[PDB]
């Protein structure tokens, strides 16, 4: 058919006119196809003739289609389209299973749309195509089109604002029948009875009919499972859909990505999905078919895995009369997974976290970053943010929050204990030890060479200058930071002039991507009473001056 | 009446900003504060055939329960500045910020003039769906919307007719119109301005025009200086911070001598070791400080520049602010105090953005600091005010030392 329903205006970018790519000509048996195919779809109503009298043309071709029974029409529009103008995206965003409300659904599917679709008037006549004469003799049938083009920029955007203005009136019938719209296809579900159920579906069909859009009849596919979108439906539950580990002997890069992929894919559902060690070793541009030898940790990891793959996990529907609530777990390093259920385990999605976020971070601050993207996660999915269960205690939360510079929330959250508990590893002091030495750390070094000397001067004579090479002048005052640390007691008071040394100390850091920062830290986890203090670098103040002077003179 | 023809800054298209998610009851809330402003016509359902797209919010009202509808048109504000500022302009008055000054939403007056046909595109807007399990409801102005700097400028002409008798009744009445709200100032006693404001709030009604409360003290607002310790006892690290502060003191407030101060019992002594007083530095201490009680002398408002708001966290619900066009050239610093750090922040944002309005007329750039995708999830569960300013996040560094 052709659905009477209102037609959606359409125009060219407006400093543009429409297509006039040349028709480059076909073989003989070509030429018969499209022949055989438009005059088939002309009878339908779906393309008109026109004549010479349309400066706009789009090539046309044809091509065999399954195994080569019948030919294909394929009009390559990118040119129609680059002038044609922008519309308002068909979806941003999808259904995550795990938002769906949990009896009855079936699935029909609108056959022909784009075509079932009217044009535009005004605008069909850019939608001229040609069908070539044997060799460009004769000069050949020319057509436009009054339904939606397949290859068309807005023939999505087009059939989608329909489908849903036709639905409108039937779902405001049923309030109670959930209709969902994935391109082609209607996922209809309800609380009904696979009786009452069809009555209904049929009233749709008929619905649909009414509009000039046909769809199956007995061949509704609807049978849950439903294999859509990388899931498996199914009325009570939902789960991803079946991943096999393939288990061979040597690994190539495009073999260790795609299992990447599908563990990734797996992680919805799958608590405990481990990819940290196989991603490792995607490291470094490598070629697509290098085969990598898995290394100790890797070998274990995919063990692991398979593990958590040999017995099918389903997610359960949510129920929106009930809370949501979200368990954090901190699984190796920077490593985290968490659940998202209502009924104490069923759980509704599960997830994980390992962002990096930059170099010198500690675990509350990765932990509010976890807690900060399972929120939006859940406001997408189900419409409100979970309550939290953290790992962490009410205490090293609150010493944190309130005494860093950065504003941070987190919303309601209880403790559970569930080991490894997070934990800052180490406090500066906010006022000197007194009875400790103090240890006047500088740095230097020379640019054109990269060449610096590291040391220190103390309230006990004591000083040392280590050299350094290809130091920046940064290194250098990280570097005097950790002498300061090694060469002192259980208890120090550092004085630097390294604003860049003192903030990264400052915040806590209890790991990084800097190998001397990560020592920094042990130091400090080591110490029982450490103090920092900061002073103008270079400035002449009693003390750094006088460790700046062994430390810039010469080599610098 | 006959629409003002209204065009974009040429070479610039329409906004294409997405829709952020937002929280079941804010988008129940929306699309029944939109299906009624279709009943009444202000706002038409759009087709696909619109490439366009500006967000929306909803907010509470002043404490109340009615959720109010929030359109962020930060970006066709932008892509707009020519028509609604050089065009069309408002006079910013400088008397404002000089005994109190009540503001008003003039809001509800806008949704009563047709806009240009031909510009009612780029004021589209999405009500999203949850699970984006639906398409997705979509809608148009066809009247002067609230957030749009535009409307004000074009509603500049009746609202003038409006307070005229009020204005040729009370000369010393200060008027001041901005984005959404009218900020009415005057030098009377609390008593004798709050009825004049009622009795403005009836010339309004008269023309369908509802209002209110909230009153601001602009001449009671003051300068927070940079301050300088004054403990009895003093210990070597006491010291050493004094004159770390008094250095920032120089790149900003010229003047300040450290000299004395410094070189200030030196050498490589234990920071415990507490230390006696000097006379040059007994004044250097006052006549610095002096100076870092007074402004900066030297620094100007610039009308062609930008404002720019930083914001520090003292710790403790303390925050300190300071608003300049160029770096450490404070034309004003300030602070706010007195449950989640979110929820105040975005109080401090308000205040500082209220307090900008009124004297140079025009909301600050904040440079926040706070995790963006934070910032995003809350700001508009604690947000009140009409119009949203610009903002950057930042990473504040250990400079929260100096108050400033
Ligand atoms: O709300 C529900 N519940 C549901 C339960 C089981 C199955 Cl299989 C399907 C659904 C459904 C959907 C969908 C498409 C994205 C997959 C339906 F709309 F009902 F089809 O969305």
């Amino acid at each position: 058919p052709i659905s009477p329903i209102e037609t959606v205006p359409v125009k060219l970018k407006p400093g543009m006119d429409g297509p006039k790519v040349k028709q480059w000509p076909l073989t003989e048996e070509k030429i018969k196809a499209l022949v055989e195919i438009c005059t088939e779809m002309e009878k339908e109503g779906k393309i008109s003739k026109i004549g010479p009298e349309n400066p706009y043309n789009t090539p046309v071709f044809a091509i065999k289609k399954k195994d080569s029974t019948k030919w294909r029409k394929l009009v390559d529009f990118r040119e129609l389209n680059k002038r044609t103008q922008d519309f308002w995206e068909v979806q941003l965003g999808i259904p995550h299973p795990a938002g769906l409300k949990k009896k009855s659904v079936t699935v029909l599917d609108v056959g022909d749309a784009y075509f079932s679709v009217p044009l535009d008037e005004d605008f069909r006549k850019y939608t001229a195509f040609t069908i070539p004469s044997i060799n460009n003799e004769t000069p050949g049938i020319r057509y436009q089109y009054n339904v939606l083009p397949q290859g068309w920029k807005g023939s999505p955007a087009i059939f989608q604002s329909s489908m849903t203005k036709i639905l409108e009136p039937f779902k405001k019938q049923n309030p109670d029948i959930v209709i969902y719209q994935y391109m082609d296809d209607l996922y209809v579900g309800s609380d009904l009875e696979i009786g009452q159920h069809r009555t209904k579906i049929e009233e749709l069909r008929q619905h649909l009919l009414r509009w000039g859009l046909t769809t199956p009849d007995k061949k509704h596919q609807k049978e849950p499972p439903f294999l859509w979108m990388g899931y498996e439906l199914h009325p009570d539950k939902w789960t991803v859909q079946p991943i096999v580990l393939p288990e061979k002997d040597s690994w190539t890069v495009n073999d260790i990505q795609k299992l990447v992929g599908k563990l990734n894919w797996a992680s919805q559902i799958y608590p405990g999905i481990k990819v940290r060690q196989l991603c490792k070793l995607l490291r470094g541009t490598k070629a697509l078919t290098e085969v990598i030898p898995l290394t100790e940790e890797a070998e274990l990891e995919l063990a692991e895995n398979r593990e958590i793959l040999k017995e099918p996990v389903h997610g359960v529907y949510y129920d929106p009369s009930k809370d949501l609530i979200a368990e954090i777990q901190k699984q190796g390093q920077g490593q985290w997974t968490y659940q998202i259920y209502q009924e104490p385990f069923k759980n509704l999605k599960t997830g994980k976290y390992a962002r990096m976020r930059g170099a010198h971070t500690n675990d509350v601050k990765q932990l509010t970053e976890a807690v900060q993207k399972i929120t939006t996660e859940s406001i997408v999915i189900w419409g409100k943010t979970p309550k939290f269960k953290l790992p962490i205690q009410k205490e090293t939360w609150e010493t944190w929050w309130t005494e860093y510079w950065q504003a941070t929330w987190i919303p309601e959250w209880e403790f559970v204990n569930t080991p490894p508990l997070v934990k800052l590893w180490y406090q500066l002091e906010k006022e000197p030890i007194v009875g400790a030495e103090t240890f006047y750390v500088d740095g230097a070094a020379n640019r054109e060479t990269k060449l610096g000397k590291a040391g220190y001067v103390t309230n006990k004579g004591r000083q040392k200058v280590v050299p350094l090479t290809n130091t920046t002048n940064q290194k250098t005052q990280l570097q005097a930071i950790y002498l300061a640390l090694q060469d002192s007691g259980l208890e120090v008071n550092i004085v630097t002039d390294s604003q860049y040394a003192l903030g990264i100390i400052q915040a806590q850091p209890d790991k990084s991507e800097s190998e001397l920062v990560n020592q920094i830290i042990e130091q400090l986890i080591k110490k029982e009473k450490v103090y920092l203090a900061w002073v103008p670098a270079h400035k002449g103040i009693g003390g750094n001056e006088q460790v700046d002077k062994l430390v810039s003179a010469g080599i610098r | 009446i006959e629409t003002v023809p209204v065009k974009l800054k040429p070479g610039m298209d329409g906004p294409k900003v997405k829709q952020w998610p937002l929280t079941e009851e804010k988008i129940k809330a929306l699309v029944e504060i939109c299906t009624e402003m279709e009943k009444e016509g202000k706002i038409s359902k759009i087709g696909p055939e619109n490439p366009y797209n500006t967000p929306v919010f909803a907010i509470k009202k002043k404490d109340s329960t009615k959720w109010r509808k929030l359109v962020d048109f930060r970006e066709l504000n932008k892509r707009t500045q020519d028509f609604w500022e050089v065009q069309l302009g408002i006079p910013h008055p400088a008397g404002l910020k000089k005994k109190s000054v009540t503001v008003l939403d003039v809001g509800d007056a806008y949704f009563s003039v047709p806009l240009d046909e031909d510009f009612r595109k780029y004021t589209a807007f999405t009500i999203p769906s949850i699970n984006n399990e639906t398409p997705g409801i979509r809608y148009q102005y066809n009247v002067l919307p609230q957030g749009w700097k535009g409307s004000p400028a074009i509603f500049q002409s009746s609202m003038t007719k409006i307070l005229e008798p009020f204005k040729k009744q009370n000369p010393d009445i200060v008027i001041y119109q901005y984005m959404d709200d009218l900020y009415v100032g005057s030098d009377l006693e609390i008593g004798q301005h709050r009825t004049k404001i009622e009795e403005l709030r009836q010339h309004l009604l008269r023309w369908g025009l509802t209002t209110p409360g909230y009153e601001l003290h602009p001449d009671k607002w003051t300068v927070q200086p940079i301050v300088l310790p004054e403990k009895d006892s003093w210990t070597v690290n006491d010291i050493q911070k004094l004159v770390g502060k008094l250095n920032w003191a120089s790149q900003i407030y010229p003047g300040i001598k450290v000299r004395q101060l410094c070189k200030l019992l030196r050498g490589t002594k234990a920071l415990t070791e507490v230390i006696p007083l000097t006379e040059e530095a007994e004044l250097e201490l006052a006549e610095n400080r002096e100076i870092l009680k007074e402004p900066v002398h030297g620094v100007y408002y610039d009308p062609s520049k930008d404002l720019i708001a930083e914001i520090q966290k003292q710790g403790q619900g303390q925050w300190t602010y300071q608003i300049y066009q160029e770096p450490f050239k404070n034309l004003k610093t300030g602070k706010y105090a007195r449950t989640n750090d979110v929820k105040q922040l975005t109080e401090a944002v308000q205040k500082i953005t209220t307090e900008s309005i009124v004297i140079w007329g025009k909301t600050p750039k904040f440079k926040l600091p706070i995790q963006k995708e934070t910032w995003e999830t809350w700001w508009t569960e604690y947000w009140q005010a009409t119009w949203i300013p610009e903002w950057e996040f930042v990473n504040t560094p250990p400079l929260v030392k100096l108050w400033y």
